[PDB]
């Protein structure tokens, strides 16, 4: 019931619902799993090949931690959050720092490395978007977003951020960040995920789009038929064939693998699917946990899928019971993501 | 602000495979009534109110 | 180490 994968439970898990999971980069030895909760703390854990779980480190927020990211060396950890601020994090000496400001939550936080810069991108729901060394107080620079910011990805050279009212923007990133492209979006309800993909030779060249309404996109930057290219798919709904009418739940994260380049999604209703975008096919689709799947992400080398079972106030305040106990599960979905024949 | 409105799934239609079926949206922000903030902005709401 | 059956996506018209 509450772990109908019997996959493998971390140890120590977060106190109230997580909100953002995130693995260490291959620059760091080993595994680690970063994961912030609305409880305002940031953990770390090492995953051992073995499957065992040793809680490391841990930090604090004043407000919920919305997302979470690595730098690229390994060395520090990103942190967001609903206090308006963004701290980075040495893990050697287990300090952090405040390294951005924004005038309300923060919902997104990345690293870019570029070939001439690096910093941290801040997606806020004030509506900009900020870029940040890590060592000045003022931003190195600021965009103004359409709405406010409910998710973004990075992979250089590309950025692509969703906002409030189906705004959808992908940035450039060579030399200086600067707005590439502004899409029609090809969904009609709220955005909630995103996730950049890679063609063939390993250069970032789309993503993948989730909103409330049970429905992914796959969208090609430039393919070359895009009537044809770009797609929506249905998922995370109740199926049999039954006449009862058709629940309807919200995608909550997407996230590519990193080798075979198909995709995971995890929704509302407490499952997760994995889906080739380019045989267009599903899988596989998890059994039901006893409450939603509110974030998931790939390890560096795919071998390690990990998704948090915890309530996403999908229903209301009415629906929260502030514990029931909540959960990260580890899952070795190589082959089951592998592409078929 | 937060989610004093009692959850009500709202009911559409959509296809499947073609026939147009029924459907209830099992997401509080479906509701015209909270169409305007995301799960996310509600959950802040209700815990800066204590609404838990 | 068993494999589900792979379904074609429910994709739009």
């Amino acid at each position: 019931n509450h772990n109908p994968m019997k996959d493998i439970e971390v140890t120590s898990s977060p106190d109230d619902s997580i909100g953002c999971l995130s693995f260490s980069p291959p620059t760091l030895p080993g595994n680690f799993l970063i994961a912030g909760s609305w409880a305002n703390d940031v953990r770390c854990w090492e995953v051992q090949d073995s499957g065992q779980t040793i809680p490391k480190a841990q930090q604090m927020h004043t407000g919920p931690v919305l997302d979470v990211c690595w730098s690229d060396d390994g060395s520090k950890v990103f942190t967001a959050s609903c206090d308006k601020t963004a701290k980075m994090w040495d893990l050697s000496s287990n300090q952090a720092i405040q390294i951005a400001q924004h005038d309300a939550p923060v919902k997104t936080i990345h690293w870019i490395k570029a070939p001439n810069y690096s910093c941290v991108m801040t997606g806020s729901w004030d509506k900009t978007l900020k870029f940040w060394d890590t060592r000045s107080s003022n931003p190195m620079m600021v965009l103004q977003l359409p709405e406010r910011c409910y998710c973004a990805d990075v992979i250089y050279p590309m950025a692509v951020v969703a906002t409030a009212e189906r705004g959808l923007i992908v940035y450039q990133l060579e030399n200086q960040p600067s707005e590439f492209r502004r899409i029609e979006s090809p969904l009609k309800h709220q955005h909630r995920c995103v996730a950049i993909f890679k063609d063939k030779q390993n250069k970032p060249t789309g993503f993948a789009l989730g909103s409330i309404e049970g429905r992914v996109a796959i969208h090609y930057i430039n393919p070359p038929n895009p009537a044809k290219d770009n797609f929506t798919f249905k998922c995370h709904r109740s199926n049999t064939n039954t006449s009862a009418p058709q629940d309807i739940y919200a995608v909550n994260g997407i996230a590519f693998h990193p080798v075979h380049g198909t995709l995971a999604t995890v929704g509302s209703d407490g499952r997760f699917s994995f889906w080739d975008k380019d045989a267009r096919t599903k899988l596989k689709t998890s059994e039901q946990l006893d409450q939603p799947i509110s974030a998931c992400c790939f390890n560096h080398n795919g071998n390690i899928f990990a998704y948090a079972s915890s309530y996403d106030w999908s229903k209301g305040h009415e629906f929260y019971n502030p514990q029931k106990k909540n959960y990260i599960f580890l899952r070795n979905a190589a082959e089951e993501l592998k592409p078929r024949n | 602000t937060g989610t004093t409105i009692k959850f009500n799934p709202p009911t559409g239609t959509d296809t499947m495979v073609s026939t147009n079926i029924s459907t209830k949206h099992q997401c509080i922000t479906a509701m015209k009534e909270y169409e305007s903030k995301s799960l996310e902005e509600l959950r802040l709401e209700d815990y800066q109110a204590n609404r838990k | 180490s068993e494999l589900d059956d792979e379904e074609p996506m429910e994709l739009d018209y």
